[PDB]
């Protein structure tokens, strides 16, 4: 169609487009435009073009509309070769009659409600009323009151009417509903005894309000009767509606959409490029190869293996340019062995995990609903649950893997030479526990030191890499100098670790270290010195941070020797299953925590990211979130 | 704590306030010396010279600036008080906007105040295509009219009704908002402002005769629906029973105009309370609303002075 | 910057329909003079 | 009228440049000029009644207040204005005759 | 309508429902005078006597025997009207008439 010398378009990161330009002109496209900046010459625009485009925007919008009314709206699938004006037309009629029902549908409800609520007390009113309805030689005033209010009006009348009026009521609960007849000729001043009280007539919506109640309650009666009966005809029609043109609607609406968007493209590009990525016009010769490759960094819009797998889908988010410097993409294959690994627990801890993951694979029954992950329906976004397949095998690994570091850990907490722990008892694993002992969990506590120290390395590395790469010396000179203070660092460290090692040994070192350090931070010049201590701060963080990635999940360990062991009475093989009583809480307490736990992890790796050590995405930035970004 | 910053800069901006005879002085001067006197005063160091309009300008610019950007400058609840004056501001840019987009009316044919939201996001919003769409812009600064006007759509998205079930759903939503807002005076204030607003709305909406309860605006505290009704089927004698209230020159008054002018008056000696307020923000909010009954008055008198208006034409309101 | 190409070669297009009326003309220019030769 | 007018730029001078968007449109602005005529010795011209209103409520709350009662001045202009309209478009009438009657008088009298 | 008076106060009128547009910089109604063929027709039509437009005879020139709607030439705000009514009076009354 439009676009008949035809569009591709592409859209990306702004900084891939002459690399994207020149993937683009390699596929056997021609006039390839607008190649920075923008604004063609002869290859733009015209508000006919437009005004068919608002044609194809009219049926879209109205397919919308009208699906709308009836509740949902469709999904992309397929579109189907049409006239617009076909397209427009077939949605006119159909519309119409479902918006006819719709129509009379919300006012059948409303009219079945109204009906319901005054015809009782009309009824009251009336029955006290007839003969007197009719008379405007009398007149009479129709009003409801309530029982104290009787008293009230009672005397606002008293005042007025005197005994001229005779004052009537009919009960139907709630109050009264109440009648002044008086002359005509006294009505002001009855009414003005309403107006005093601020005691309401009921009146009544329409024609209705005005007329003769007896007369008035027939019509009343009749609306009550009929709305819900009513109401069921429209609502067959509506639902019959949907049933079948359900499908109908959406393949109209894919068509009027993609067409939209189809027809918009035309026009933006026309004018003025996709911004910074690219355009460009095919002859059908040209036309079949260019679409299909022509490498990812971008998005177009058209005329051992547990390791490989996420990892290899970042091979691609690698390969999105910027600069010389090195992309976003490491995240994940960078996370997984402590992420799983801050998992050490036992049998009734990480052990059981499995059961979760076999309900993301099997599901559940005993409670409300699940059926299957892989459909992933919801609560709250259902989509997603499909996407993140690509998540539901590092969860799956997750807990694998994290369940073994628990079984490594029960290694430790089982068998009776390694520590007092019964080899496999009569209770159960891990039975009074150990690796808390101060020795023992000492050791643990510097497990996790270590993984600390890798970081301080990795990010600082990368920033030496940053300048290096992207040429900037400043960036260079930050990265690299300040692991000229490191040796001295190291020193001082080693006298307490060591008790002894340096510090007075490397601490002699120490003195020639700390200018080292200095030299090429000044040769930036930078009276930006102060911040060094700060970076102090940062190495004592990622063994803090691991720490309690150990500890919490140790004292998580040791809870449950206050779960399965031992919590009231002390525990034993009846008194331990009086503990299961809180036994089966504990694995949702359990649950409710580790989502916690993990967080850690990444808020430590964003403390390396995020200080441009290796990602882009950072305060903005293209690339995106990282919480959007590592998953796939 | 601490409004102490607050309190001393503005405390220095007090310091360009005008004598009360400049406004007597006023009554008499010719329109050159009308533009010498608005000159030599504060508002004055950005009039745009000889006429009208330039006077006009002048004291919405001199306001844009004096008032149109401090909220931003921490954002305790003071700030965020600031930021519902200007707001005010906003709210009318916002109806003026619908209206225009509504009435066919492009996008030239409209120009706005300072507020919080200010030029971009009002070009924006009018650029924005559908109700929806408007709402959304206006989700972008985030404010109890932005949710007001989600709120008000759900039901409908054509300009009048979104309009007047959007004013009366916004005081609504103030209220609650300055109920989280714990300065007492502006509590008081509030349900007050509530009350000015409901006899000046039942004023103008009386011969209505109309049930008080289309729009009877609620925190009311020397009225209620009764009132509203009554006053709206035409009596004064509502008024009347003022008496012994803030509100108390109201009683004996018939017309509309008088009404509003007893009313602002009212709502002024109370505003003028607050100085040295302890959180600034009474004696700030003084000042911003003495720097409007300044304002108005450089308006009035401008006019009398410009069009050559006798002096019996002003002397009515230029008094509080 | 290829660029200028696809800006200029629009342009290239122009200077032989400029021409073409300018050709155009001078055809009923010619039918001028023999409108009044022949008549004379 | 002239009251309101100026009572425009008391609080809403500033309030005009709002106002004239912010009021403005709950009627059609312009014509309704349905041509009148009055037949008579003395022809027949067109009078009318622009017989359209001029409106004036299309806001809420009574929104700002001047422009209400303000608005509703707009009426006694309209209104007013016919009175002039129409005894005008007579007076148009009564030169017209007058005017010519003379002249065949005249005629007449001094020369026939 | 098609009016003009002062041009700030004819504003008010020509919102709700009612129309005008000039602006005072033809103090003879140029601002009228154009404007008034412009469609050649408007609800009614009207001025300012600043605006200065009994001279009519100009309008009157270009309409050539066209029922325009035609002025009511106004002061734009009180100073004193009675006398171009007393006037108005003898505009006719001087001129159309025996008197004089």
């Amino acid at each position: 169609m439009i676009a008949p010398m035809e569009k591709l378009v592409l859209a990306g990161p702004k900084g891939r487009a002459k690399e994207l330009l020149q993937s683009l002109q390699q596929a056997g496209v021609v006039h390839l435009e607008t190649l920075r900046p923008e604004a063609l010459s002869a290859y733009q625009l015209s508000p006919e073009e437009r005004a068919e485009l608002r044609r194809w925007e009219a049926v879209s919008a109205g397919a919308e509309h009208t699906l709308s009314l009836l509740g949902l709206e469709a999904e992309p699938a397929r579109p189907f070769p049409e006239g617009l004006e076909a397209a427009e037309k077939a949605l006119s009629p159909i519309q119409a009659h479902a918006e006819g029902l719709t129509r009379q549908k919300q006012e059948l409800e409303e009219e079945l409600a109204l009906a319901q609520a005054y015809l009782e007390p009309l009824e009251r009113l009336a029955a006290l009323a007839h003969g007197l309805d009719k008379s405007p030689f009398l007149r009479v005033i129709p009003f409801l009151l309530t029982e104290k209010e009787l008293p009230l009006v009672e005397e606002a009348l008293r005042k007025a009417l005197e005994d001229r009026y005779l004052l009537a009521h009919e009960a139907y609960a709630g109050g009264v509903a109440a009648l002044v007849v008086v002359h005509r000729k006294e009505v002001d001043q009855a009414k003005a005894a309403l107006s005093r009280a601020g005691v309401a007539e009921l009146r009544l919506p329409g024609a209705l309000g005005e007329l003769p109640l007896s007369e008035a309650a027939r019509r009343l009666k009749e609306r009550a009767e009929a709305a819900p009966r009513e109401l069921s005809e429209v609502r067959q029609h509506l639902a019959k509606l949907a049933r079948e043109s359900a499908s109908t609607l959406q393949s109209l609406w894919t068509r009027a959409q993609d067409e939209v968007a189809r027809l918009k493209a035309l026009e933006e590009l026309a004018s003025g490029r996709f911004g910074f990525a690219l355009l460009g016009y095919v002859p059908v010769k040209a036309k079949p190869k260019v679409e299909e490759a022509l490498a990812r960094h971008k998005e177009s819009v058209v005329y051992n293996p547990p390791w490989a797998k996420p990892f290899e889908l970042l091979v691609s988010f690698l390969n999105t340019p910027k600069y010389g410097t090195f992309d976003p993409t490491p995240v994940v294959p960078v996370f997984f062995p402590f992420w799983f690994g801050m998992i050490v627990g036992d049998i009734g801890y990480a052990l059981l995990f499995y059961l979760v993951g076999r309900w993301l694979s099997g599901y559940v029954k005993r409670n409300e609903p699940l059926v299957i992950d892989l459909f992933a329906l919801k609560l709250k976004p259902q989509v997603i649950g499909k996407l993140v397949h690509i998540l539901n095998w590092m969860v799956f690994w997750t807990v694998v893997w994290g369940v073994i570091y628990g079984e490594f850990f029960g290694t430790f907490l089982e068998h009776l030479g390694v520590f007092g722990t019964p080899e496999h008892p009569g209770l159960i694993p891990i039975l009074i526990h150990r690796i808390d002992t101060a020795k023992t969990a000492n050791l643990l506590i510097l497990l996790s030191v270590a993984f600390g120290v890798v970081l301080v390395f990795f990010g600082l590395a990368l920033r030496a890499y940053l300048g290096l790469k992207h040429r900037h010396m400043a960036h260079f000179w930050e990265g690299v100098g300040y692991l000229g203070g490191l040796v001295g660092v190291l020193a001082l460290a080693a006298s307490y670790l060591g008790n002894l090692q340096a510090g007075w040994l490397q601490g002699l070192m120490y003195l020639g270290f700390g200018v080292f350090l200095l030299a090429v931070l000044m040769s930036r010049i930078w009276l930006m010195i102060p911040e060094i201590f700060t970076q102090a701060g940062h190495i004592l963080s990622h063994i803090r941070i691991y720490a309690v990635g150990a500890a919490g999940g140790i004292l998580a360990g040791l809870l449950t020797d206050v779960g399965f062991a031992l919590a009231e009475r002390l525990g034993l093989l009846g008194v331990l299953l009086g503990l299961l009583v809180a036994g089966v809480l504990h694995l949702l307490i359990l649950l409710l925590t580790t989502l916690g736990h993990m967080l850690q992890p990444i808020r430590l790796l964003w403390v390396e990211f995020f200080t441009k050590f290796g990602f882009y995405e950072e305060n903005g930035r293209p690339y995106r979130p990282f919480k959007s970004v590592r998953e796939a | 704590d601490d409004f102490a910053y607050l309190n001393a800069r503005v405390r220095v901006r007090r310091g360009t306030l005008l004598k009360e005879s400049f406004f007597q002085e006023a009554l008499d001067l010719s329109f050159a010396d009308f533009l010498r006197l608005l000159s030599e005063t504060v508002y004055g160091g950005e009039l745009a010279g000889q006429g009208l309009p330039d006077v006009d300008r002048a004291v919405l610019r001199t306001q844009a600036k004096l008032v149109g950007d401090l909220p931003r400058l921490v954002t305790g609840e003071a700030r965020e008080a600031v930021r519902l004056l200007l707001l005010r501001n906003d709210l009318h840019n916002l109806q003026a906007l619908l209206r225009a987009k509504a009435t066919g009316r492009p996008f030239e044919e409209v120009l706005l105040l300072p507020g919080t939201l200010r030029e971009e996001v009002w070009r924006q919003a009018y650029e924005a295509q559908d109700p929806a769409g408007m709402a959304q812009v206006l989700a972008v600064p985030g404010h109890p009219l932005a949710r007001a006007l989600r709120a008000v759509l759900r039901e409908t998205q054509d300009l009048a009704r979104v309009e007047a079930l959007l004013a009366k759903r916004f005081f609504e939503d103030v209220a609650k908002a300055a109920k989280g807002l714990d300065q007492p005076a502006l509590r008081d204030y509030l349900a007050l402002e509530v009350d000015a607003e409901n006899l000046r709305t039942a004023f103008k909406l009386q011969g209505s005769g109309l049930a008080p309860d289309a729009f009877f605006l609620k925190g009311g505290r020397f009225v209620d629906r009764v009132r509203f009704a009554r006053l709206m089927e035409g009596d004064y004698a509502v008024l009347d029973e003022l008496s012994g209230t803030p509100f108390s020159g109201l009683s004996g008054v018939r017309d509309l105009k008088a009404l509003e002018r007893g009313l602002r008056c009212v709502l002024l000696k109370e505003a003028k309370k607050g100085v040295q307020d302890p959180l600034g923000v009474g004696l700030v909010l003084a000042y911003v609303k003495e720097r409007e009954w300044e304002a108005v008055r450089l308006r009035l008198l401008a006019r009398r002075a410009y069009f050559g208006l006798p002096r019996a034409q002003v002397e009515e309101e230029v008094v509080c | 910057g290829l660029i200028k190409s696809l800006a200029e070669k629009e342009k290239q297009l122009l200077e032989r329909l400029e021409a073409a009326k300018k050709e155009a003309e001078e055809r009923v220019k010619r039918a001028e003079a023999e409108a009044k030769a022949l008549l004379e | 009228a002239k009251e309101a007018y100026a009572a425009l730029l008391l609080a809403q001078a500033f309030d005009g440049p709002e106002v004239v968007a912010g009021a403005a449109l709950g009627v059609p602005p312009l014509e309704g000029v349905e041509a009148e005529v009055e037949n008579v010795w003395g022809s027949k011209v067109p009078r009318l009644k622009a017989t359209f209103p001029d409106g004036a409520l299309l806001s809420p709350v009574g929104t700002p207040a001047y422009t209400l009662e303000a608005s509703r001045a707009f009426r006694r202009y309209a209104e007013a204005l016919i009175r002039v309209a129409n005894t005008e478009t007579r007076l148009k009438k009564i030169g017209e005759e007058i005017k010519k009657t003379t002249r065949r008088v005249n005629a007449l009298e001094q020369v026939v | 309508m098609a009016v003009i008076a002062d041009p700030e106060t004819a504003q008010g009128f020509r919102l709700a429902g009612l129309e005008g547009y000039g602006a005072s910089s033809a103090e003879e109604a140029q601002s009228l005078l154009e404007t008034l063929v412009e469609r050649g027709g408007y609800a009614l039509v009207a001025v300012d006597e600043a605006l200065l437009p009994d001279p009519e005879r100009a309008v009157e020139r270009l309409m050539r025997g066209r029922d325009l709607p035609v002025l009511l030439p106004i002061a734009g705000l009180k100073e004193a009207f009675q006398g171009h009514d007393v006037e108005g009076y003898m505009r006719e009354l001087v001129r159309k008439t025996i008197g004089f």
